[PDB]
DNA sequence: TTAAGCAATTCGTAATCATGGTCAT
DNA sequence: ATGACCATGATTACGAATTGC
C-alpha cells in the first residue's frame, strides 16, 4: 500500500505541469526509495525523466513497488483542485484499479478526496546510456527560459555554442537573427545567477526550438537549470529537486 | 477524343449536327471570365434516427433531361417579353413561362434540339439497361451498370453544358430553368404524397417524406410490413407520374426496410427491391466508402451496419468496436489498413499532409507523384502540425516508425463509427467507449536520433517493479503467478509463429517459386506489411519468453 | 418620474454581472419600494429573481410603478462607468429608452447614456417554501467547491446526518469534498450553517457554474434543497437579495 | 555606421507600440539632428509622423542621411527580446541592407546582437495643417477610456462647444455622451485637463482611435487639435519629440 | 487554345475574441 | 490595491477533399 504524504500541492502542481504537454502518459514507479518515472515523446528526440526522493515527501507508506498509470492531462486536471494550503497525500492499495489523492487542508478543513482511474500504458522503463559530456554548464533557470522564448520567437532552430568559455546561443531565421553571447558569470551575492562554463570540448549544436519550448516549462521548480552538452552525446537539462530532478533528454537535429 | 477530351465535345458535335439537319449556326459567343455558381437544388431536411419501418423510395426518371424535354426547353426556343410583345404569342399555350422568369415556347411554335439530342442519349440508356436486364454475371453486371452510368453523365453533361459558363454557348437561363422546374417538382410531389397518403382518405397511417435528394423522396407510409409498403410506394409513384408532363415520370425503385439517415446526404440501409431478400447494404456519403480514409474504418462500418441491419444485433457491434478500439491502441492492426489516400491538387495555399509527403519524397528518394496522382501516406506520432506528420508507407515499414494510434482511433474512427451508433445506443453511452484506458508504447527497433543508445531496465512483470535486482522474469513479490505469465507468453508465441509460417509459406506459394528468395516489392497485397509486422513481433515474443 | 441613484457605480455592475450570463431578457418591475426582477433561462432550468430595496439607493423616487424590458446591452453601457461615479437611472412615463447618468464628484465630468428597452414574461408563481436542509457557506468556498468539481463530471451530487458531501462521479474518476458546519473562528463570515430531513440531489454542472458567478455581491451563500422542489441558491444584498432556482436531473 | 542608442531599451518598445497595429510598413529617414519616418493607412484616412531628436539618446552619431524601411511585426519581436537593464544600439552601415539591433547590459558582459532586414520605394512625407480652430490636452489614459466605451455603441465617434469637450455617439443599442470640462482642483500637473476659438464638430471613425488611442504608452498626456474639414492632430509628447496622428474627418450633411 | 453543373459534409489550420493566473502597482 | 499582460479555451472563416443528386 502506497502512501506518500507530501508538504505543499504547489511542489507536485509544478512537477506535473514542467513535463505535461511534451508527454501525456507515463508510467510512475513507486518504489522503496520514492518515485521514478521516465517516457518519451512521439518524436523520440525528448525523454523526460523524474525522480522525487523519499526526502521530498513528508510521509511514504508504500512497501511494495508499485506503477501507476498516469495520464497527464486528467491528473492534472485533478491538480488544478488543490488550494495552496493543502497536504496532498497520494494513496494505492495492493492492485490499484484507482489512486486517491486528498487535499486534506492543515487547518481543520474540507478534505478534498479525489479518485483518479488509472490506465496500463504497458511500455518499456528506459535509462540513459551515461557518457562524460563534453560540457557540464549551470545557468539561471529564468534567464534560460528568456533566451529560448526570445530566440524561439524569432526561427524554428536554436543553435548553441559552447567555445573559449563563453556560452553562446544563435538563431538565423527569415525575418533576421538573434545571437545572445553570455559571459561565464559567478557572484557572491546572488548564487542563481551563475554560470561556470567547461572548456573540456567545444560544442556547437542545433536544437529544434519546439522542443526546448517544452523544455523551459519546467523552469519554475529549478532555479536553475545544468545542461550538458556532447557533440555526439545527446544534451541533456538537469532541473534539480529537493530531493531529486525532473531531466530532460533531447537530441540534436540531423 | 473520348480520353483528351471532357464531356463538352459530345454535346458540342451533337449539337452542331442536329444544328445542320435544321439549318441553323451557332454562334461563336465569346465565352465570358468566369461565375461564381447559380442557384441549384434545394435537398430536403433529413430526419436523422433509426427507421426499422420500410422506407419506400421514389426518384425521377432523368429528371434533368426530362425537365428539358418536356418544356421545349433548348437555345432555339428562348424568347423574351419583347419578343413575345412583338409576335403576339398567347400565354400558356404557345408560351411558357419558367419559375426562374425566363420566357420560352411550346412545341407548338419551334421543336428544339436538345430534346431530340435527350431523346437521343435517354433510348441509348433504355437499351443500356435493358442489356444489363438481361445479364447474370455479376462482374458483367457492374459492367454494364457502367455503362448505363456513362449514358445519363452525358444526358445530364447537356444540361450540365447549357449551365456551364466556361464554355461554347452558356445560357445560363436554361440551367436557372431546369433547376427551378426540378425543385418545384420535388416540392410538388413532397406535398402530394403527404396529402394523399393520410388518415382521412381512408389510410392507416400518415405518409411522412423522411428525406429527399433532389429527385427522390423517402416516404414513410408506417406500415411496418415491407410488401404492403412496396406496394404503396408504386402507387404512390403511379399517382404521382399522373400529376406531371408526358417525359417526366416517377418509379418505385427501393425500399429500406432499416433504415439509418445519419445527416444530410449521408445515409445507410438495406435494399429491398424484392419483398423476400435485401439486395445490397448501402452507404451514402459514409466514411466508408470515401477514399480519404484509412481502409480500416471502411471494414469496421462495414461490419458494424452488418451486425446492426441484417443481424439487429448492437451487443455484438460495440464489442467488434472495442476490440477494434483494443487492437488500435495495442499495434494489433496492419499498416496496409492505416492508409490514407488523397488527390494532390496543383497549387496549395493551406499546406496539406499529401502535398508536404510529395515535396519531401521528391527532395529525398529523387521522383515523386506529380499532380493528379492520388498519394497515400499513414499518420506517425509526433507533435508538429499534422501536415508535417505524414509519411511513405513503405519508408515506415522499412524504418519501423509508430504510427499514431491515438489519430487514428479519435480522428479516423471515433466520429464516423459514433455517428452511426449514436442513433441507436445514445451520445453518451456511444462516447464513453472511446476513453483510453490502454496504451501499448512500441519504442522499438527504431535507432536514431535519440531512440538509440537507450536502456531497458527490464522491470519485473505483471507488478512492473523496479526492484528486480534478483534475477529472473518475476519479482519475489508476486512469484506466486509464475505459472500463468509463462502461459500468456508461450501462447501468444504459439499464435505469433503459426502466423508467420503461414504468411511465409504463403508467398512462396504465391511466388511461385520454392527453392528461390521471394523478394516481392507488391505493395497493394494485404499480406504486404503483415508479414515483416509479424516477423518483428514474434521475434520479439520468442526473446520474450527465453527470459525463463 | 422613476429617478434611482445607486449609491456605488460598481454595485450595478456586480449584480448585473452576476447573472448576464444565464438570461438575456428580463423585466425590471420598479415599484415604491424597489425594483423586482425575474426570468427563466433560455434553457429553462435556471430561474433566478432580483429584489433591491430602497435602501441600496441615495435617491430613489420611482413615481408610478414602470416596467423596465438585453442584458448584453446594460453592461456594455454599465462598462463605462468608473469608480467614482454615481450611476443614477432615469426612466420616463411610458418609456422607450432608459437614461443611466454617470455624474462624479467633480461636476465637470459627466457621463449619460441612453439604452433603448418588448418582453413576453411568463411570470410564475414563487412560494416560500419548506425545504429539507436550509445550509449557508462562503461564497468563494462554494465556487472553488464547483470549479473544481466541475471538470470531474457534468452532473454534481450534494445532506446526511448534519454533514454534506460533494460528490462528482466522470469518466477520468471520482472526486469527493467532506462538508460540517462551524463557528470556531471569531469571524462568522468563514461559517458553515446547517439545518431536518436528508436530501442528495444532483445538478448539471454548466448551471452550477453560471450560478457560482453570483459569488460578487456576497461572501456567504445560502442554500435550500427539498427533493421535490427546485433548489434556492441566493446571494444576500445589504438591501435585497439575487436567488436562483435550479431544477435537479434525473433520478 | 549608424550609432543612435537610446537611454532605455523599454523607450523604443513604447515608441513602436503606436506604429505597430495601425502602419503596416514604415521607411525611417535618419538625419543629423534625429529620426523621423511617417506612413499613411491602405484606406487613406489616418496619417502618422514620428519625430525623435538626440536628447532621446545617449549618443547619436549619423554622418550620413540614412533610409531604411522594414516591417513593425517582424521589428516588435526583436524589440520585445530586450531587458529593462540593457541599453539599445541601432547598427547600420553605409547603404545598409539589414539593421543591427544590440543589447547590453552594465554589470555583466551579456551581448544580444539581433539582425533584421530591411524597401516599398515610397517616401511620401506631406504636412500642411498648422493651424487649428480649438487646442486641447488631457491624460492619454483617460482619452483611450471614453473612447472605448463610446465604440461600444456605434462605429463612429462624434468629439467641440463653448469651453467644454463633448463625445457622442449614437447606435443601435441606444446612445452615449460624455461630457468633459477643463478646470480640475486635484492641483496635480498630470490628470489635469486644458482648452484652449471657433465651434467644431466632427464626426471620426471608431476603429482609426481604436487604432490612435493605443499610443497611450509613449506618455501620459495627448493634445488633441480640432479644425472643421481638416484632419485632426492627435500628438503624444515625448522628451525629445512627439509622435502625432492625422486622422482625417467623415463627410457629415 | 479548353475545360458539364451545384449542394453538402468533414477536417485541419489560422485569426479573433472572451476569460483566468500572476505581477508592478 | 487595480488593471496589465500573457496564456488558454470558444467561435468563425476558409481551404481542401470527396460524394450526392
Ligand atoms: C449522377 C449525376 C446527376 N446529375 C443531376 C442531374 C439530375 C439529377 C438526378 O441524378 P441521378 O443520379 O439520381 O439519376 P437519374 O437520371 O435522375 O434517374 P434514373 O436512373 O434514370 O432512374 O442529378 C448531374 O448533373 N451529374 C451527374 O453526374
Ligand atoms: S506479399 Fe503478396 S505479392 Fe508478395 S509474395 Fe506474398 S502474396 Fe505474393
Ligand atoms: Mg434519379
Ligand atoms: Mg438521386
Ligand atoms: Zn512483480
Amino acid at each position: 500500500m502506497l502512501e506518500a504524504k507530501f508538504e505543499e500541492a504547489s511542489l507536485f502542481k509544478r512537477i506535473i505541469d514542467g513535463f505535461k504537454d511534451c508527454v501525456q502518459l507515463v508510467n510512475f514507479q513507486c518504489k522503496e526509495d520514492g518515485i521514478i518515472a521516465q517516457a518519451v515523446d512521439d518524436s523520440r528526440v525528448l525523454l523526460v525523466s523524474l525522480e522525487i526522493g523519499v526526502e521530498a515527501f513528508q510521509e511514504y507508506r508504500c512497501d511494495h513497488p508499485v506503477t501507476l498509470g498516469m495520464d497527464l492531462t486528467s491528473l492534472s486536471k485533478i491538480l488544478r483542485c488543490g488550494n495552496n494550503t493543502d497536504t496532498l497525500t497520494l494513496i494505492a492499495d495492493n492492485t490499484p484499479d484507482s489512486i486517491i489523492l486528498l487535499f486534506e487542508d492543515t487547518k481543520k478543513d474540507r478534505i478534498a478526496e479525489y479518485s483518479l482511474k488509472l490506465m496500463d500504458i504497458d511500455a518499456d522503463f528506459l535509462k540513459i546510456e551515461e557518457l562524460q559530456y563534453d560540457s557540464t554548464l549551470s545557468l539561471p533557470s529564468s534567464e534560460f527560459s528568456k533566451i529560448v522564448r526570445d530566440l524561439s520567437q524569432l526561427s524554428d532552430s536554436i543553435n548553441i555554442m559552447i567555445t573559449k568559455e563563453t556560452i553562446k546561443f544563435v538563431a538565423d531565421g527569415d525575418i533576421g537573427s538573434g545571437s545572445v553571447i553570455i559571459k561565464p558569470f559567478v557572484d557572491m551575492e546572488h548564487p542563481e545567477t551563475s554560470i561556470k562554463l567547461e572548456m573540456d570540448q567545444p560544442v556547437d549544436l542545433t536544437f529544434g526550438a519546439k522542443y526546448l519550448l517544452d523544455i523551459i516549462k519546467g523552469s519554475s521548480l529549478s532555479d536553475r537549470v545544468g545542461i550538458r552538452l556532447s557533440s555526439e552525446a545527446p544534451a541533456l537539462f538537469q532541473f534539480d529537486l529537493k530531493s531529486g530532478f525532473l531531466q530532460f533528454f533531447l537530441a540534436p537535429k540531423f | 477524343y473520348l480520353l483528351a477530351r471532357g464531356q463538352q465535345i459530345k454535346v458540342v458535335s451533337q449539337l452542331f449536327r442536329k444544328c445542320l439537319e435544321i439549318d441553323t449556326v451557332i454562334p461563336n459567343m465569346q465565352s465570358q471570365a468566369s461565375d461564381d455558381q447559380y442557384e441549384g437544388a434545394t435537398v430536403i431536411e433529413p430526419i436523422r434516427g433509426y427507421y426499422d419501418v420500410p422506407i419506400a423510395t421514389l426518384d425521377f426518371n432523368s429528371l434533368y433531361p426530362s425537365i428539358m424535354m418536356a418544356h421545349n426547353l433548348c437555345y432555339t426556343t428562348l424568347c423574351n417579353k419583347a419578343t413575345v410583345e412583338r409576335l403576339n404569342l398567347k400565354i400558356d399555350e404557345d408560351y411558357v413561362i419558367t419559375p426562374n422568369g425566363d420566357y420560352f415556347v411550346t412545341t407548338k411554335r419551334r421543336r428544339g434540339i436538345l430534346p431530340i439530342i435527350l431523346d437521343e442519349l435517354i433510348s441509348a440508356r433504355k437499351r443500356a439497361k435493358k442489356d444489363l436486364r438481361d445479364e447474370k454475371d455479376p462482374f458483367k453486371r457492374d459492367v454494364l451498370n457502367g455503362r448505363q452510368l456513362a449514358l445519363k453523365i452525358s444526358a445530364n453533361s447537356v444540361y450540365g453544358f447549357t449551365g456551364a459558363t466556361v464554355g461554347k454557348l452558356p445560357c445560363l437561363a436554361i440551367s436557372s430553368s431546369v433547376t427551378a422546374y426540378g425543385r418545384t417538382m420535388i416540392l410538388k410531389t413532397k406535398t402530394a404524397v403527404q396529402e394523399k397518403y393520410c388518415i382521412k382518405n381512408g389510410y392507416k397511417h400518415d405518409a411522412v417524406v423522411v428525406y429527399g435528394d433532389t429527385d427522390s423522396v423517402m416516404v414513410k407510409f408506417g406500415t411496418t410490413d415491407l410488401k404492403e409498403a412496396m406496394d404503396l410506394g408504386t402507387e404512390a409513384a403511379k399517382y404521382v407520374s399522373t400529376l406531371f408532363k408526358h417525359p417526366i415520370n416517377l418509379e418505385f425503385e427501393k425500399a429500406y426496410f432499416p433504415y439509418l439517415l445519419i445527416n444530410k446526404k449521408r445515409y445507410a440501409g438495406l435494399f429491398w427491391t424484392n419483398p423476400d431478400k435485401f439486395d445490397k447494404l448501402d452507404q451514402k456519403g459514409l466514411a466508408s466508402v470515401r477514399r480519404d480514409s484509412c481502409s480500416l474504418v471502411s471494414i469496421v462500418m462495414n461490419k458494424v451496419l452488418k451486425k446492426i441491419l441484417i443481424e439487429r444485433n448492437v451487443d455484438g457491434a460495440l464489442a467488434f468496436v472495442r476490440e477494434t478500439i483494443n487492437d488500435i491502441l495495442h499495434n494489433r492492426v496492419d499498416i496496409s489498413k492505416l492508409i490514407i489516400s488523397k488527390t494532390l491538387a496543383p497549387n496549395y495555399t493551406n499546406p496539406q499532409p499529401h502535398a508536404v509527403l510529395a515535396e519531401r519524397m521528391k527532395r529525398r528518394e529523387g521522383v515523386g507523384p506529380n499532380v493528379g496522382d492520388r498519394v497515400d501516406y499513414v499518420i506517425i506520432g509526433g507533435n508538429d502540425k499534422l501536415y508535417n506528420r505524414a509519411e511513405d508507407p513503405l519508408f515506415v515499414l522499412e524504418n519501423n516508425i509508430q504510427v499514431d494510434s491515438r489519430y487514428y482511433l479519435t480522428n479516423q474512427l471515433q466520429n464516423p463509427i459514433i455517428s452511426i451508433v449514436a442513433p441507436i445506443i445514445g451520445d453518451k453511452q456511444a462516447n464513453g467507449m472511446f476513453v483510453v484506458k490502454s496504451i501499448k508504447i512500441n519504442t522499438g527497433s527504431q535507432k536514431g536520433g535519440l531512440m538509440s543508445f537507450i536502456k531497458k531496465v527490464e522491470a519485473c512483470k505483471s507488478c512492473k517493479g523496479p526492484l528486480r535486482k534478483g534475477e529472473g522474469p518475476l519479482c519475489s513479490n508476486c512469484l506466486a503467478r509464475s505459472g500463468e505469465l509463462y502461459i500468456k507468453a508461450l501462447y501468444d508465441v504459439r499464435d505469433l509463429e503459426e502466423k508467420y509460417s503461414r504468411l511465409w509459406t504463403q508467398c512462396q506459394r504465391c511466388a511461385g517459386n520454392l527453392h528461390s528468395e521471394v523478394l516481392c516489392s507488391n505493395k497493394n497485397c494485404d499480406i504486404f506489411y503483415m508479414r515483416v509486422k509479424v516477423k518483428k513481433e514474434l521475434q520479439e515474443k520468442v526473446e520474450q519468453l527465453s527470459k525463463w
